[PDB]
């Protein structure tokens, strides 16, 4: 019964911000990986 | 950008420092000039027929 | 051998010790002359 | 495959724009 | 090309007309305080 | 009010060389090759 | 709940599960080592340490094995080109397997520690609250580090009980693993002196034993204990990140400049060696000596080892790559097959001409030939209409001495011009561009890739230090400042000493 | 500590800065650095 | 394309040596700086309203 | 000059290319061209984009 | 308070016009020496022996063109100490050899350490979270990568930036021509952070100022604010509605907004630093290999990426001989790349 | 804090008495530093006639690390 | 909390949480080792840097 456990959260806004960061990184770096 | 549109350009200190004889003593402005010259002569490499690029 | 650069190393070390030692001596002296209330 | 990948990432961003706007967490004045 | 030109001219006139009549239609009054 | 403070030293470590330098650069305006 | 960037903070108060996370991390790192080695073994061509060494092939862990004495494979070869050798268990394969098994054992321990997180050892005997005595853990660990460090130097490196370390001549032609005696004089501090490395481990290991025994026996002064928050495990993270970025900057630096621990036969030559024409000078010396003592020009150059010539080629300079130019060097210029031999250029007067070499700064570089005094004699013109120094006009020919093309002379201008374009890269080699579908564009070596990742990680670890140091010293205000912090402590002249309530005026 | 009014001290110090800076511009056109 | 425009522009106008471009740099470098500053000054000053675990 | 992804560009090299120097400052709408083929050759899309964009 | 240490601490932390602190013993002399080194060099010191350049007011340079220039390439990465083996305590020689460069770079480096310690120290005494210090790591990563890492990866300090306005411009153009630095995605994130930061600065300041509450009678609204007042001086509610309807999204959380203002430009500058670490090793983002193969095989294939490389090759050829004098480059006229006419 | 306001100090007659002397003395000292030519020799900066010898076609560039001091000296002797 | 054989044996080594020596304890001696470490680093940096050049110490591969 580990008393240290705690749930992760992610609100909607954070989901959108995270997806934007990722997508935008993918868009920016993809040219360099196709080379 | 809107005033360089009418060719009023950045400061030009090319050959501004001169020695006692009249030898040009280069400054960092002159090394800038050397890089600008590289850009100038290569850009649009087939578009100029006459010696000055006036626009 | 003490090469010229070893000697220079010792000079820089002393100059550094002097600068630091006098900086702290002055600050300590001044800190004690002028105590907070 | 390369053009497709670029257009696909782009299209995902445009869709992400539409949801972020129209299906945002509504701001609550409370 | 001619029909394209005429269509676009008509389009643009319509929107320009909306903008002009729009601001002619008592705009100063369209605010939340003194009207 | 004291006169010789930290503020005082800070001001003068800057203002003193500054005026010395300004006279030096003023003199330079009259040098010719 | 916890924001994503805080999930691992659930371990702060849970020593057992911290040890478990650490164990998992250790398991992944050792698992990586073992896996990487096998991938390298699966792709390494061991047939030619002269023109296809490990550093031409994108090998990253292979040189680290070789550096401390693992140089052989169970399949019978060694990295110096031997056949028939018997490495015992500790071939490259034995090392990879050992890391895999270790990874597995560590993973299982992680499991145990995660499950049995509530061990009475982790509780404060007085409070019942989770407690770790960090100052004494530090002494224990440092005692252990010192003993290992000392042992590594005393038995492994000296060869007393161990294989020694990789050493070579100053031109990286005859490297091998050897026992190395410590150097106790001032030259032990010379980064190119290997005896320095042995002395370092022996001496610094004794010092770590001693400071270790000290940190076990003597408690921290209260002054330090409070100032550094020695009851907060985050302080250790913070100083530990600091020591780690310091160390990461050092290994970037010594990989880039070279030292006795970054040998050129393992990581490739350094950019500076190209900068200073370090190999060209030695090749010239040997050729001059050969000649001084009677040799024909063909003999003198035929006497130059291919391996030495190959170092004197910009395709091996690690400052010639690109960030997105991936893979082994062989994927750019190709898999080197053979030295073509030393090109000598001459004009129609018989005057010897020298191609001006490409400096590393330049992605592309003109072809200019000077006489022995540096005067321009020939070139490849861009605009032709006012050309004065073309090969055609100057009657430039090229003859080869040593290598594949020994004794040949070429007078066709396009041909002579081709060899001269190769000569801007230094010595000229024949390559296989087909096996790998090489693209003709230079890539850096392991020396370059190692340097980049470590300098970048060292810099980012600086931010890590700053961040955790800040969390350590400001723990009390992490959720915000005091909701009713007296306006007197932030306004001016209310206190004699900034922040001190008792200095009120 | 109030004798000379701050507006005069400012107008005077401000005129000094103009003069010294005007001098620097003149020197752009004369002597060293003038391109002549 | 944008980079091409910048480079030809430097050749033809020496934009770097133009004081309006210099004011522009001061403008965007300063804008970044004061952004980092303002962001950081306000953040450093948030009143304690949340648990040691929850986002501030 | 090739600007588009289908004609061999990536996100970084790609562009909508400025209209022809032979046009100068002439107004080059789609109806001024003999065909879309010609319009595309001469960079008509650039004028359409930048004019609607600036007004917008 | 007790012993000498605590007395000194008292004195260091006195609430005076210019705070000192412990960090001040580092900060103040190093900031002052870096700055006075710059003013001294740009005023009186040449670059003739290191670069073949004039670089001071004494020689005729103006504010835009003076510099404290890097040492000669032959100096390598020498510390160039006044008392080192190069100058051997000779002050004049030291100045002539580039000694002021490393002087300013190293004092500036320790001054920057001092400033950030001053930020940690002041925040601890005022009882605030040290976010300002943390934000300042971005200027540190830039200074260290560009002024130290970069030249340390290259042949010598000569290739570091020289401390001057025009000298820095040269540095820019060198990076374009030699490294194609504009192509580099770490520089691009840098640009996004700097321009996004500047955008966030303009837009936040303008939004506050245009959703202010009327808390006074004055048509100048600056006086209608009180530092100690409980209430927001502007309406977040109206600001939020305005941006939502204008742009489609808006901040709703003021703590987020401010944190984001820290995050964007700080992260930006950090990214540019990583790219510059790459360039220390010539590990450039110079080319797209697929474009090169197509262009080599198809002489009718052209893009803006090919066009800009012709510019770079112009920059290298035309600037190198005067910019890298120790290489003794002689490039006869016929070898210089040039288009038609120009 | 504590210190006398700048406002007070710079409007006070005693301030102007002290600085009507110290400001100009420093300025003039700055001027002489240049006019005597003293600046050139302290810093090792060439005067307009000391960049090149009369027929010299190349720059006195330092090319040696550990004898660069001696090279400058040599380069300086032939002017 | 679970006692184990090995935890019992190790218990003493994790028993002095929070324990401090009084005052400044060995701070002065620590500072001496710190200054000496600083000089050490300074020496090895300057050797690598060829700012400090010692007899019979050839900082090169060429030995
Ligand atoms: C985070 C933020 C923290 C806050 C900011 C802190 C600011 C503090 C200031 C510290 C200053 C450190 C300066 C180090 C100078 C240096 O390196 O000087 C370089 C010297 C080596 O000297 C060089 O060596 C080169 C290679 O030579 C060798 O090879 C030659 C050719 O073959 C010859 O054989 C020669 O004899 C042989 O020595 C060339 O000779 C160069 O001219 C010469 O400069 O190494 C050395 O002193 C030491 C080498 C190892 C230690 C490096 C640790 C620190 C540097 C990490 C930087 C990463 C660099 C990687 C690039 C990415
Ligand atoms: C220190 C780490 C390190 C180093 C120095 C190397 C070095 C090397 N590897 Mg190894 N490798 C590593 C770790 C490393 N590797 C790890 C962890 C793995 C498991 C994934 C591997 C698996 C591996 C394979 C399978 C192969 C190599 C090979 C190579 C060689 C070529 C490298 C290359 O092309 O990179 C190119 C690197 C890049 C293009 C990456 C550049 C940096 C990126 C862009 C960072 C991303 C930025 C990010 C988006 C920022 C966002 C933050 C946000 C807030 C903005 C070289 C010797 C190749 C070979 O030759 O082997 C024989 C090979 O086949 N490696
Ligand atoms: C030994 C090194 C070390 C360790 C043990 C930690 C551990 C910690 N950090 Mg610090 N940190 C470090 C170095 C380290 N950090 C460095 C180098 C930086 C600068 C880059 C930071 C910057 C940093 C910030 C800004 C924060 C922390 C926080 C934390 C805490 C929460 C971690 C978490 O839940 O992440 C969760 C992480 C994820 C869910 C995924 C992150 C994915 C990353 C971006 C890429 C994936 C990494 C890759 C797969 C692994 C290879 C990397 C490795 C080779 C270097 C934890 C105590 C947080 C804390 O303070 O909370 C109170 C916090 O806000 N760290
Ligand atoms: C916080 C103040 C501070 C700091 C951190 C520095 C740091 C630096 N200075 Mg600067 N300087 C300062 C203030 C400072 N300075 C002041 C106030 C002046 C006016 C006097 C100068 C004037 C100056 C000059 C003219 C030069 C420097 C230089 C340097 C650099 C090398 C210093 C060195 O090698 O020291 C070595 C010495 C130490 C590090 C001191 C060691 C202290 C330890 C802890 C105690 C050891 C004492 C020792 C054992 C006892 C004597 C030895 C005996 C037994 C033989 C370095 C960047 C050089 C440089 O910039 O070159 C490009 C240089 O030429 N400084
Ligand atoms: C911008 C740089 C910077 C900043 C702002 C901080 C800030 C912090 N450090 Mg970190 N640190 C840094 C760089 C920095 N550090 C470096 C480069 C190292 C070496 C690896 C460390 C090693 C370190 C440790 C091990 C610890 C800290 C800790 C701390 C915290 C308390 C203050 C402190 O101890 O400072 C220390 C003082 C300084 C960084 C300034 C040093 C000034 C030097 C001595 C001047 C030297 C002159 C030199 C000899 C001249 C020769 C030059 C030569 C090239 C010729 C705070 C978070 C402590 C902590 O986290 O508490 C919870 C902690 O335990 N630091
Ligand atoms: C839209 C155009 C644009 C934008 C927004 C940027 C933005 C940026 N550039 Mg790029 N640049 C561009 C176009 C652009 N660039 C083009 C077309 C090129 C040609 C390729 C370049 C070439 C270029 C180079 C070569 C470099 C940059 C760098 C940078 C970064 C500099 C950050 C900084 O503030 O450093 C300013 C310096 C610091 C912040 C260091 C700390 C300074 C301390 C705090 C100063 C304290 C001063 C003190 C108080 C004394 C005052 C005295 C007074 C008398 C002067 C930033 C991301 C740099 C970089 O990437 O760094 C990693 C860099 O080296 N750029
Ligand atoms: C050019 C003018 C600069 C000011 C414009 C900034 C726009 C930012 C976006 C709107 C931001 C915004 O909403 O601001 C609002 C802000 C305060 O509004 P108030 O309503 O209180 O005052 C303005 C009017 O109502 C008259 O009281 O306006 C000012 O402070 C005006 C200051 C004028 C100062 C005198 C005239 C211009 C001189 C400014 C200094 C420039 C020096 C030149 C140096 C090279
Ligand atoms: C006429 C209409 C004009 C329409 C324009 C369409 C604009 C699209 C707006 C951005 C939507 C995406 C937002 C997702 C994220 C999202 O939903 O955010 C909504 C979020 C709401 O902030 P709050 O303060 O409500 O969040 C509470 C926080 O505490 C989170 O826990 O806004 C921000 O964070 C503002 C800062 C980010 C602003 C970023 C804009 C980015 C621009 C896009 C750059 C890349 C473009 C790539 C080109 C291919
Ligand atoms: C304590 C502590 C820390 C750690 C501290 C540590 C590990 C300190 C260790 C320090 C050591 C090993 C210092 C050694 C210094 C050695 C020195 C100064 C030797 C100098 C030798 C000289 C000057 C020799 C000169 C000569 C030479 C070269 C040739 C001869 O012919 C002539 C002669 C003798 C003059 C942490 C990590 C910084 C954390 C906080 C607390
Ligand atoms: C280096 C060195 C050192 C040091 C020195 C020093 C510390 C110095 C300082 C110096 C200084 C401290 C100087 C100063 C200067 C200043 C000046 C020269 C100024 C000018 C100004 C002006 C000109 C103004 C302008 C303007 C502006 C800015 C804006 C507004 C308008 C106007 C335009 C007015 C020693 C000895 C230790 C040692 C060896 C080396
Ligand atoms: C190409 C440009 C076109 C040139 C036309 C410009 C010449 C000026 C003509 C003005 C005559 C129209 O006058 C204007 O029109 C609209 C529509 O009829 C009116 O009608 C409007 O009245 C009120 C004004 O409070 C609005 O709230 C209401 O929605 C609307 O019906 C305006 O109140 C009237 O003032
Ligand atoms: C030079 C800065 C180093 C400061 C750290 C060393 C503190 S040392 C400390 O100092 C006390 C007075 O405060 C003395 O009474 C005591 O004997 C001594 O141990
Ligand atoms: O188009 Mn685009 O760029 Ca304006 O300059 Mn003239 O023209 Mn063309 O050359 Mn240079
Ligand atoms: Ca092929
Ligand atoms: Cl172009
Ligand atoms: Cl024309
Ligand atoms: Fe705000
Ligand atoms: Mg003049």
């Amino acid at each position: 019964p580990n008393p240290n456990r705690q749930p992760v959260e992610l609100n909607r806004t954070s989901l959108y911000l995270g997806l934007l960061l990722i997508l935008v990184l993918a868009l920016l770096f993809s040219s360099y990986f196709f080379n | 950008i809107s005033t360089m549109a009418f060719n009023l350009n950045g400061f030009n200190f090319n050959h501004s420092v001169i020695d006692a004889k009249g030898n040009v003593i280069n400054t960092w402005a002159d090394i800038i000039n050397r890089a600008n010259l590289g850009m100038e002569v290569m850009h649009e490499r087939n578009a100029h027929n006459f010696p000055l690029d006036l626009a | 051998t003490i090469t010229p650069s070893l000697k220079g190393f010792f000079i820089g070390l002393l100059s550094g010790a002097v600068v630091l030692g006098l900086t702290f001596a002055v600050l300590i002296a001044i800190s004690q002359i002028d105590k907070v209330q | 495959m390369e053009t497709i990948t670029y257009v696909f990432i782009f299209a995902c961003i445009i869709a992400l724009f539409f949801f972020a706007i129209f299906f945002r967490e509504p701001p609550r004045i409370t | 090309m001619e029909t394209l030109k005429i269509t676009v001219y008509i389009v643009v006139t319509f929107f320009v007309l909306l903008f002009v009549f729009g601001f002619l239609s008592g705009d100063p009054a369209r605010n939340p305080k003194r009207k | 009010y004291p006169i010789f403070t930290v503020r005082w030293v800070a001001v003068h470590t800057l203002a003193v060389p500054t005026i010395f330098f300004l006279g030096a650069i003023a003199a330079m305006q009259f040098i010719q090759r | 709940g916890l924001p994503w960037y805080r999930v691992h903070t659930v371990l702060i108060n849970d020593p057992g599960r911290l040890i478990a996370a650490h164990l998992m991390h250790t398991a992944l790192v050792a698992g990586w080592a073992g896996s990487m080695a096998l991938y390298e073994l699966a792709t390494f061509d061991p047939s030619d340490p002269v023109l296809n060494p490990m550093w031409r092939q994108g090998m990253f862990v292979l040189p680290f094995m070789a550096r401390l004495g693992v140089t052989g494979s169970w399949s019978g070869w060694s990295i110096t080109g031997e056949t028939g050798i018997d490495p015992g268990f500790w071939s490259f394969e034995g090392v990879a397997l050992a890391h895999i098994v270790l990874s597995g054992l560590l993973f299982l321990a992680a499991c145990w520690h995660w499950v049995y997180w509530d061990l009475e050892l982790f509780r404060d005997p007085r409070t019942g609250e989770p407690a770790l005595d960090l100052p004494k853990m530090f002494g224990i660990h440092l005692f252990l580090a010192g003993l290992l460090c000392f042992g590594f130097g005393a038995f492994h490196l000296t060869g007393l009980f161990g294989p020694g370390m990789w050493v070579s001549d100053p031109y990286g032609l005859t490297g091998s693993v050897q026992p190395v005696a410590p150097e106790w004089g001032p030259d032990g501090f010379n980064p190119y002196n290997p005896g320095g490395v042995v002395a370092h481990h022996i001496a610094a290991g004794i010092v770590g034993i001693i400071a270790g025994l000290f940190h076990i026996l003597v408690r921290p002064p209260q002054r330090l204990y409070k100032a550094l928050r020695m009851g907060n495990i985050e302080t250790v993270l913070s100083s530990s990140i600091a020591a780690v970025f310091f160390a990461a900057f050092v290994v970037a630096g010594t990989m880039w400049y070279g030292s006795a621990t970054t040998p050129i036969e393992l990581f490739g030559p350094t950019r500076y060696q190209w900068d200073s024409s370090y190999f060209q000078q030695e090749i010239n010396r040997r050729v001059q000596a050969s000649l001084a003592s009677g040799a024909t020009l063909e003999e003198a150059w035929s006497a130059i080892p291919e391996k030495l010539a190959f170092y004197d080629y910009i395709g091996n300079n690690p400052a010639k790559g690109g960030l997105f130019r991936t893979g082994p060097m062989n994927k750019g210029d190709g898999i080197a097959q053979a030295w073509k031999g030393h090109a000598v250029f001459r004009n129609k007067e018989g005057e010897e001409l020298f191609v001006r070499r490409m400096p590393a700064f330049f992605e592309s570089f003109p072809v200019i030939l000077t006489d022995k005094n540096g005067v321009v004699k020939a070139d490849i013109p861009f605009r032709r209409a006012e050309s004065k120094y073309s090969f055609e006009q100057q009657g430039v020919t090229v003859s080869f001495y040593g290598g594949e093309l020994n004794g040949q002379t070429f007078t066709d201008p396009p041909t002579v011009k081709s060899y001269a374009r190769k000569a801007i890269f230094g010595e000229i080699f024949e390559f296989d561009t087909e096996t790998l579908n090489s693209d003709g564009i230079f890539r850096t070596s392991p020396r370059g890739w190692f340097t980049f990742a470590h300098a970048v990680f060292a810099l980012l670890f600086f931010f890590g230090h700053i961040w955790h140091g800040a969390r350590t010293l400001f723990r009390d205000v992490f959720s915000g400042i005091d909701p009713e912090l007296s306006p007197e402590q932030v306004e001016w002249g209310f206190y004699q000493k900034v922040g001190d309530v008792t200095t009120r005026r | 500590g109030g004798r000379i009014p701050l507006w005069i001290v400012a107008t005077v110090a401000g005129m000094g800065v103009i003069v010294i800076v005007g001098l620097f511009f003149y020197g752009a056109y004369a002597g060293l650095g003038s391109s002549l | 394309g944008t980079f091409n425009f910048m480079i030809v522009f430097q050749a033809e106008h020496n934009i770097l040596m133009h004081p309006f471009h210099q004011l522009g740099v001061a403008g965007v470098f300063g804008g970044a700086l004061f952004c980092a500053m303002h962001g950081s000054l306000v953040t450093s000053s948030l009143i304690r309203e949340t648990t040691e675990t929850e986002s501030a | 000059v090739s600007g588009s992804l289908l004609y061999g560009n990536n996100i970084i090299t790609g562009a909508v290319v400025p209209s022809s120097n032979a046009i100068g400052l002439h107004f080059y709408p789609i109806w001024e061209a003999a065909s879309l083929d010609e319009w595309l050759y001469n960079g008509g899309p650039y004028q359409l984009i930048i004019f609607h964009f600036l007004l917008g | 308070e007790r012993g000498w240490f605590d007395i000194l601490d008292d004195w260091l932390k006195r609430d005076r016009f210019v705070f000192v602190g412990w960090s001040g013993i580092l900060l103040f002399p190093c900031a002052y020496l870096a700055l006075g080194g710059w003013l001294t060099g740009t005023t009186f010191v040449t670059s003739w022996y290191t670069h073949g350049l004039a670089s001071s007011y004494l020689e005729g340079c103006n504010f835009l063109t003076v510099a404290v220039s890097t040492p000669a390439n032959s100096m390598g990465h020498s510390l160039l100490l006044l008392w080192g083996p190069e100058a051997q305590g000779d002050f004049t020689r030291w100045c002539q050899l580039g000694g002021l460069w490393t002087f300013i770079a190293l004092h500036g480096a320790f001054g920057l350490i001092g400033f950030m310690l001053r930020q940690f120290e002041i925040a601890r005494l005022v009882g605030v979270r040290p976010y300002n210090a943390i934000a300042f790591s971005a200027p540190i990563a830039v200074f260290v990568s560009v002024f130290l890492i970069y030249p340390l990866g290259q042949s010598s300090w000569f290739f570091a930036p020289s401390f001057g306005v025009a000298a820095i411009f040269r540095f820019l153009l060198f990076f374009q021509g030699f490294h194609n630095w504009t192509l580099n995605p770490f520089h691009m994130m840098g640009v996004a952070g700097v321009l996004g930061g500047a955008l966030l600065c303009a837009i936040h300041g303008a939004t506050v100022e245009n959703t202010l509450f009327q808390d006074g009678e004055g048509a100048s609204t600056f006086r209608a604010f009180n530092p100690t007042q409980a209430e927001e001086t502007y309406s977040m509610v109206t600001a939020n509605r305005f941006w939502s309807q204008i742009f489609g999204i808006a901040f709703s959380n003021k703590r987020w907004l401010h944190f984001f203002m820290l995050f964007v430009p700080v992260t930006g500058l950090w990214m540019s630093a990583i790219g510059v670490v790459g360039l220390a090793l010539n590990l450039r983002s110079y080319d797209f290999i697929s474009q090169e193969i197509r262009a080599a095989e198809d002489p009718e294939f052209e893009t803006f990426y090919t066009k800009n490389l012709l510019l770079n090759e112009g920059i290298r050829a035309w600037m190198a001989p005067q910019d890298q004098p120790h290489e003794n480059f002689v490039f006869p006229e016929e070898v210089l790349p040039r288009g038609n006419a120009l | 804090t504590g210190e006398r306001p700048f406002s007070d100090i710079i409007t006070s007659v005693r301030y102007w008495v002290i600085h009507s002397i110290t400001i100009p003395a420093l300025f003039i000292a700055g001027w002489l530093f240049v006019s005597t030519g003293l600046a050139y020799d302290v810093f090792g900066t060439p005067r307009p006639d000391s960049y090149y010898a009369q027929e010299q076609r190349s720059i006195p560039l330092v090319t040696d690390r550990f004898e660069a001091k001696q090279q400058v000296e040599t380069f300086l002797e032939q002017l | 909390a679970r006692r184990t054989w090995l935890g019992d044996i190790l218990r003493p080594l994790n028993s002095e949480y929070g324990k401090v020596a009084p005052g400044w304890g060995t701070t002065p001696l620590m500072a001496v080792f710190m200054g000496l470490f600083l000089v050490f680093l300074l020496i090895i940096l300057e050797i690598y840097n060829s700012t400090l050049i010692l007899d019979g110490v050839n900082v090169s591969w060429k030995a």
